RNA sequence: AUGAACCGAACGCCGGGUUAAGGCGCCCGAUGCCGACGCUCAUCAGACCCCAGAAAAGGUGUUGGUUGAUAUAGACAGCAG
RNA sequence: CGGAGCCUCGGUUGGCCUCGGAUAGCCGGUCCCCCGCCGGGGUCCGGUGCGGAGAGCCCUUCGUCCCGGGAAACGGGGCGGCCGGAAAGGGGGCCGCCCUCUCGCCCGUCACGCACCGCACGUUCGUGGGGAACCUGGCGCUAAACCAUUCGUAGACGACC
């Protein structure tokens, strides 16, 4: 009932948009690996277009000024909020809904996350097009948790590479078992079959 | 909707079940009835629009219902009480139906489950 | 005139009316591309108006038809005059097309002219639309397509109907 | 025993970019993304459920604290799938984003 | 590397379009995404297709680029396009996504209960299978 | 108009909220890096002004 | 977006339907079309009458077109006499 | 830790318990092969509009009664020990127990269950979150802050040491 997006692969402003819309239509979604999200473009003008925004800043008290927030995680809520009427109760109440995290944390580390095909960059962007990271383009601008958070990512990574051989073997077994038992199953299979689920 | 046919009750007390189908009364509901050792359906009226209708009938082409049973039977009277009649007719035209749906495999036990939508399932992609 | 959906060849006929003078004023026959005929007569009557003497009140129409592609079922080449406005100066162009039928090869002219030097269809006027052979062709973009064993492959498919599975857990293939 | 209504997500009222009519509702029933699959919603009977303070009288049953605003369906809204609905009183904006049932007795099949 | 060429002789599902889920043969190529198609066995006159909606398969008939519509159902007919395709894995499946989409509601209660059961063996003999992988270990 | 004569701005703005600190004794906001190859020993000691 | 003059269109209180001008990634109703044809790399891109900002000049960035040339009597290069 | 009710707040109407990653390439087996703290690479074999398919997977809820056929006999339910978790920690697995069954699932026979007489919010995650005593029993608990006074590294008053 929550989604789970994977933010490795996808364009900025295109997922913020589907997931704005989403969660205005009362879902719950949360977007993991942040620092994954690619950005259309060269990395240099990204940045630039970035270091214009630090720029952008109040004069008299920069405490009131623009909260420019430096982790990827954060710089997509703040896009996505842009795509919101946050002014309103129910633009705060959609932020609310929406929880945004840098790396993939134990909560959320042991589901199955979603990708979204129509802001996927291998499918919105010509090969021959460059692309910026997000989690690069946040390290060089004042993100101080790249390393630490790469760790963690490592450690989780292989982690989910055990768990993948022992569902792999479970796989295995669960085939080599079907074929020891077809005998005695022939008349559940050969049903489906005929209504198309089994072949 | 045709005699035979086998309908899904979505509004009345028997909400999702699957009934068989009898004919079309004088006053233009469904006289629709299931086996009542199957799915505790009686003799019992419906409408046309609050059922859904399935791709799955029998032939009962060769069974004779009462004539005795109209409108003013099925009419309300007025604690509720069951009449004798009513379980004679009853246990009658069970007598008539239940062999015969009991040739078609697995009937009886698609007769006494019901009705369910859960995750994925939607009516317009879905048909019966 | 716009040039709205696939253009349609008509045959249009025109003559001046029956005067004291002569009783009979020759007969003219054009070849026009038009959404429709509405718009065909109209532009039959422009071109007659800047080429002769005859005007939509000193003249009638005749005949106009639909010329219907003869092989619909051949691939042909198409050269296609043009003669366009530009920003400051007008030009005399030669494209080659390739299509199964004349209006075709026509409509597509109209698109890639707009296109590509942003000219639209009340500054593009036709003048001569013609089947030519491939050995007559001199652009290299059509004759690269002559080639009797041609083959080549779909490098990258690009994964259309996006919003269907909309939220999904496979990363699309785009190699088949 | 089980659920016997589609699920609808009260999308927002029947407006434009500055105005609004509050007699129409549009919903975004799950499932269906298009012309040619709403057809089969199109007449159903549209509710939306909710909690309150005090108790209220339930038809065939105890009464309780649930309350509901029936509706129908008219008519398609889009190409994406969203539908237009009327309700015998105009939906409170607290249930933009919120479950509405659609329910089958009103059926074509 | 490749192994599907778009060739003059070469037959093509069609996902989307007007005639949709029909093999057709490519005639010849017209321009950089449109090609000249006609499926004579199947129904399919010549026209010209673009090659967004036409998904090219492993099956090459020859044929010259001009070759009219009576050559291409004698090479469809001579290579019997038609069975090879219905025995092919791409059309067995293609059938039965057809055939659950087609599915009933009382066939589909029938297949819901053979399915339980049918989990329910495989489940057993799945960890009767790992209580022997654990014993030959230990 | 602009300034006649240009002067250095007066006060550092790195040290602009000049508050009376919360805590009352001076907490060391980062240690040196820890580096594994020098031998375990203490970074920091406390004093009293004589 | 914003607005005394711009586009449509003028107004009793309402229901249903359909439009003009303008729009359909999100704010924001509507393209969540398996939309068509091409151009475009910007370390100051561009994004809709009035309108809210740009010129002459140049580019071996890239595309189309025009004209004049030379090449199996073997050319433009390129490396040598 | 081990019972019934009242007031208020609302939505919710089955879960999917996980590789990484490429997209001018992948996926799964495989040793007949070589190295490494079972993993990696090479060979070979099956698919690729992905079927080990999110166009997907699991459970599926009317019940009880008797007898019969198919699967289980190694399992279903509930008492002790062993590990697995730290980015915001897993109500998971494994080994023995004294109790219990051929009931649990898949198809056949038999009848019954207010058949509430066509008619709406039905069906749940609900021992849900917050509050007041009614409450019977068990294991542990008798604290700190503030004001006042002093201090004077401090200070307009507060504040602070
Ligand atoms: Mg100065
Ligand atoms: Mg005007
Ligand atoms: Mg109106
Ligand atoms: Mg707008
Ligand atoms: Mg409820």
């Amino acid at each position: 009932q929550v989604l789970v997006l994977d933010g490795r692969g996808h364009l900025l402003g295109r997922l913020a948009a589907i997931v704005a819309k989403q969660v205005l239509l009362g879902r719950k979604v949360v977007v993991v690996r942040c620092e994954g999200i690619n950005i259309s473009g060269n990395f240099y003008r990204n940045k630039l277009k970035y270091l214009a925004f630090l720029r952008k800043r109040m004069n008299t008290n920069p405490s009131r000024g623009p909260y420019h927030f430096r982790a990827p995680s954060r710089i997509f809520w703040r896009t996505v909020r842009g795509m919101l009427p946050h002014k309103t109760k129910r633009g705060q109440a959609a932020l609310d809904r929406l929880k945004v995290f840098d790396g993939i944390p134990p909560p959320y580390d042991k589901k199955k996350r979603m990708v979204v095909p129509a802001a996927l960059k291998v499918v919105r962007l010509k090969p021959t097009r460059k692309f910026a990271y997000l989690g690069r383009l946040a390290h060089e601008v004042g993100w101080k948790y790249q390393a630490v958070t790469a760790t963690l990512e490592e450690k989780r990574k292989e982690k989910a590479k055990i768990h993948y051989r022992k569902k792999k073997q479970l796989m295995r077994l669960r085939k080599q078992a079907e074929k020891n038992v077809e005998k005695k199953i022939s008349k559940f299979t050969d049903v489906l079959k005929t209504h198309g689920l089994l072949v | 909707i045709t005699p035979g046919t086998i309908l899904i009750i979505l509004t009345g007390r028997h909400r999702g079940k699957r009934v068989v189908f009898l004919k079309q009364l004088s006053s233009g509901l469904l006289l629709v009835t299931g086996p009542l050792s199957l799915n505790r359906v009686p003799l019992r009226r419906t409408h046309q629009k609050f059922v859904i209708a399935t791709s799955t009938k029998i032939d009962i082409s060769g069974v004779k219902i009462p004539k005795h049973l109209t409108d003013a039977y099925f009419k309300k009277k007025k604690k509720y009480e069951i009449t004798e009649q009513r379980k004679v007719d009853q246990k009658a035209v069970d007598s008539q139906i239940l062999p015969k749906i009991k040739a078609v495999p697995q009937l009886q036990g698609y007769l006494r489950s019901v009705f369910a939508l859960t995750n994925g399932v939607y009516p317009h992609k879905l048909v019966f | 005139m716009k040039a709205s959906g696939t253009l349609r060849e008509y045959k249009v006929v025109g003559r001046c009316l029956p005067t004291p003078k002569c009783r009979t004023p020759p007969l003219y026959r054009m070849r026009i591309f038009a959404p429709n005929h509405v718009v065909a007569k109209s532009r039959f009557w422009y071109f007659v108006s800047q080429l002769k003497k005859m005007k939509k009140s000193s003249g009638e129409i005749v005949y106009c038809g639909q010329v219907f592609e003869k092989s619909p079922l051949r691939v042909k080449n198409f050269g296609i005059w043009l003669r366009y406005d530009s920003r400051s100066g007008t030009h005399n162009m030669y494209r080659e097309y390739r299509d199964l039928t004349t209006a075709g090869a026509v409509t597509q002219c109209y698109r890639d002219m707009g296109a590509r030097h942003r000219a639209r269809a009340h500054s593009i006027q036709i003048m001569k639309v013609e089947e030519i052979a491939a050995s007559k062709c001199r652009r290299p973009a059509v004759k690269q397509f002559h080639d009797s064993k041609i083959k080549f492959p779909l490098p990258h498919r690009v994964l259309r109907r996006q919003h269907k599975p909309r939220f999904t857990t496979k990363r699309p293939n785009t190699f088949f | 025993s089980g659920r016997l209504w589609c699920k609808a997500i009260f999308a927002g009222y029947k407006r434009g970019l500055r105005n609004q009519r509050e007699h129409t509702a549009l919903l975004k029933i799950e499932g269906v993304y298009a012309r040619d699959e709403t057809e089969f919603y199109l007449g159903k009977r549209c509710a939306y459920v909710y909690k309150a303070k005090n108790n209220t009288v339930t038809p065939g049953g105890k009464p309780n604290k649930t309350r509901v605003i029936w509706g129908k369906v008219t008519r398609a809204h889009g190409n994406s799938g969203m539908v237009r609905a009327k309700f015998r009183s105009n939906l409170p904006a607290k249930a933009i984003g919120h479950r509405i049932r659609v329910m089958l007795y009103p059926s074509r099949i | 590397v490749f192994r599907r060429f778009v060739e003059v002789g070469r037959v093509a599902y069609v996902s989307f379009g007007p005639h949709a889920g029909k093999l057709v043969a490519i005639v010849d190529v017209i321009d950089q995404n449109r090609a000249l198609v006609d499926g004579p066995c199947t129904r399919v006159r010549r026209q010209a297709m673009p090659f967004k909606c036409m998904q090219l398969t492993d099956f090459i008939l020859k044929f010259p680029h001009s070759a009219r519509q009576k050559y291409v159902r004698k090479a469809w007919e001579k290579a019997d396009i038609n069975t090879k395709w219905a025995a092919t894995r791409w059309a067995k499946k293609i059938e039965a996504r057809e055939r659950k989409a087609k599915m009933t509601d009382f066939d589909r209660y029938k297949v819901m209960k053979a399915k339980k059961m049918r989990n329910r063996i495989i489940k057993n003999e799945v960890k009767k299978l790992q209580r022997a992988a654990l014993l030959k270990a230990s | 108009s602009h300034r006649k004569f240009s002067a250095p701005r007066h006060g550092s703005l790195g040290f602009l909220p000049r508050k009376r600190s919360s805590r009352h004794r001076g907490k060391v906001k980062s240690f040196p890096k820890d580096d594994p190859s020098k031998p375990v020993h203490l970074t920091a000691f406390l004093g009293y002004k004589a």
